């Protein structure tokens, strides 16, 4: 069984937080343990991360 | 236009064959270049463009 949950203001982890001998074994995806390269960007992206907005760039 | 190897273009077909490096812009009266009419302006377009070309799913 495959799920993904894309949460803002994460609330679901308590519903799936079951007791460690239930032998569920749920991979919480948080801001500090998420490990996203920022070098597989595409240019899109990579010109809103980095040249940003908000001014007319000489 | 001018060339980066101080050569003009007569004929705004060596384009097609390759891609040219031009000279830097200038002010001096004895070495004066300007910005071309389309200059700059064509690049989230070459941005967008180059990337239908890499991608070949299609």
């Amino acid at each position: 069984s495959h799920i993904i949950i894309f949460d803002i203001h994460s609330e679901y982890k308590s519903a799936f937080e079951i007791d460690k001998n239930e032998d569920f074994n749920l991979n919480y995806l948080d801001v500090e343990k998420l490990k996203l390269p920022y070098w597989l960007m595409n240019s899109e992206e990579l010109e809103t991360l980095f040249i940003e907005s908000n001014e007319q760039n000489s | 236009p001018k060339l980066s190897n101080g050569e003009l273009v007569e004929n705004r077909q060596i384009y097609f064959n390759e891609k040219l490096e031009f000279t830097s812009s200038n002010t001096s009266k004895a070495t004066k270049a300007s910005n071309g009419p389309f200059n700059g302006e064509f690049n989230r377009f070459l941005s967008r463009f180059e990337t239908k070309l890499t991608d070949k799913r299609l």
